[PDB]
């Protein structure tokens, strides 16, 4: 339920840990569009 | 839509920017009677209630009797819902943060009703509102306060939690004014409360009571800035003055030409107050520049929202409003910001002119911050073609930014949508 929590962990981490953009993109945001896709951006 | 962008009315006052916005008008206009109720405001933009005076349904509504009764009406004037009460008098009407219509008795009976249905949660105010009646209340999302007829006031944590607690200590000299500050706005981050006695200002907190002296005469209505930094009060004599939240000297003051019956006194920013004074609408700005609205209703009764105040009449709402900073910024009068470059690039876009474009690239520097300044300032219009415009604006330096965040100008899509 808190994606927002989870993705700070994540964001906090760095970039790195997620090395690939559109595959970290594309599993957050077809789970929810818009309001996780922001920060799913901001963060790498 | 004939409302979609009313920005003829714009004003500058103390040089300040203040926007009229014409957003309905009525086909009933004949047909209603607003000189006989008062109404209160919407601050989430919920309902705005209509509560009718029994003083005043006399000659034209003729009811002649004790049994008041709020019409519930959207921003457009249409009346969704109607309640009477069989409780006696009402106090005043408040909206909670989930659009509850709250109803406060004389004799602190309180009701919370939250739908057509006309179902309601019960409140209640301290005791003191039985023994000596109430004499005022504001509503507010951290609970509900009032003064009693004992110039003590009481308080809750909640407004559908009916525990009372004395908020503060009556005063020993003569009550003129008082004024309700929340916890958004207080420096306690609390309930505070301002009194007006003996020509002297007291501020009461949840521990302790301050007393300050100011040197004017008699006071009459009170109104706090939405910022928590000053407050404006009125006097008997016509002379309003501006108070600091720490007080070592005033802030501001008007001269008036004659005494007058501030009614309906509230903020409408932090710049400038708004006065319904009978039949005539007065703008006071910061510099004590004062500007007029006329209608043709016997009395104008203002409504006291959030940032803003509405005037009401029967042909259309007039909402009056201390422009906003992210405003000011895109739709200003001669604003010198990148953000009114970028509305600039929407007229000329909508002229289909050249210039749309080289607007974007001369303020490239701050084009960040000029679209970041249409985002916000999107969602505090209430008119179709000005929240399109600004977000076009924005749309335009997205296009551009390196540096920008396209999913919250999405959700600023959805948001205006």
């Amino acid at each position: 339920k808190d994606e927002s929590a989870l993705l700070e962990y994540l964001e906090s981490q760095g970039e790195e840990p997620n090395y690939d953009p559109d595959f970290a993109l594309r599993l957050c945001i077809q789970h929810r569009r818009v309001l996780s896709c922001a920060h799913i951006y901001t963060s790498m | 839509m004939d409302t979609a962008h009313p920005t003829a009315s714009w004003e500058q006052l103390g040089e300040r920017f203040y926007r009229k916005i014409q957003l309905y008008t009525q086909v009933f206009d004949q047909d209603f009677d607003l000189d006989n109720y008062i109404v209160t405001g919407a601050p989430y933009g919920g309902a705005i209630a209509l509560y009718r005076d029994d003083e005043k349904l006399v000659a034209y509504q003729p009811s002649r009797s004790s049994r008041p009764t709020i019409d519930i009406c959207s921003l457009s004037g249409k009346l969704l819902r109607r309640i009477s009460w069989d409780q006696g008098p009402i106090k005043g009407v408040g909206w909670s943060e989930d659009e509850k219509l709250l109803i406060v008795m004389v004799d602190g009976t309180v009701r919370c009703y939250f739908d057509l249905q006309s179902e309601f949660t019960q409140f209640s105010l301290g005791h003191g509102a039985e023994e000596h009646g109430v004499k005022s209340c504001r509503f507010y999302s951290h609970g509900l306060v009032a003064l009693l007829g004992n110039n003590a006031l009481v308080s809750v944590s909640s407004y559908d939690e009916p525990r009372p607690k004395l908020l503060a200590s009556p005063p020993e000299g003569r009550v003129y004014s008082w004024n309700i500050i929340p916890p958004a706005y207080s420096l306690s981050r609390s309930v505070e409360v301002l009194l007006s006695v003996n020509q002297t200002i007291y501020v009461c907190d949840a521990s302790e009571c301050e007393d300050r002296f100011l040197d004017i005469g008699p006071f009459s209505h009170i109104a706090v800035s939405p910022n928590g930094r000053f407050c404006a009060l009125y006097t008997t004599t016509g002379k309003v003055h501006v108070i600091t939240s720490d007080f070592q000297s005033r802030l501001s003051e008007h001269d008036t030409k004659s005494k007058i019956a501030p009614n309906y006194f509230e903020w409408c920013g932090n710049d400038a107050v708004v006065i319904a004074w009978d039949d005539e609408v007065h703008l006071v700005g910061p510099s004590g520049s004062l500007a007029r609205f006329f209608y043709d209703s016997g009395r104008i009764h203002l409504i006291p929202d959030f940032d803003g105040v509405r005037i009401l009449a029967n042909d259309r709402c007039d909402f009056l409003q201390k422009v906003p900073d992210v405003i000011e910024e895109v739709f200003g009068l001669g604003a010198d910001s990148p953000a009114s470059i970028l509305l600039d690039a929407v007229e000329q876009l909508e002229m289909k002119s050249p210039k749309a474009d080289d607007n974007i690239q001369l303020i490239r520097p701050h084009l960040v911050e000029a679209v970041d300044t249409c985002v916000s300032a999107a969602g505090q219009e209430f008119s179709i073609h000005w929240q399109k415009q600004l977000l076009k604006a924005a749309s335009f330096g997205k296009s551009v930014l390196d540096i920008y965040n396209s999913d919250d100008f999405v959700d600023m899509c959805e948001t205006l949508r």
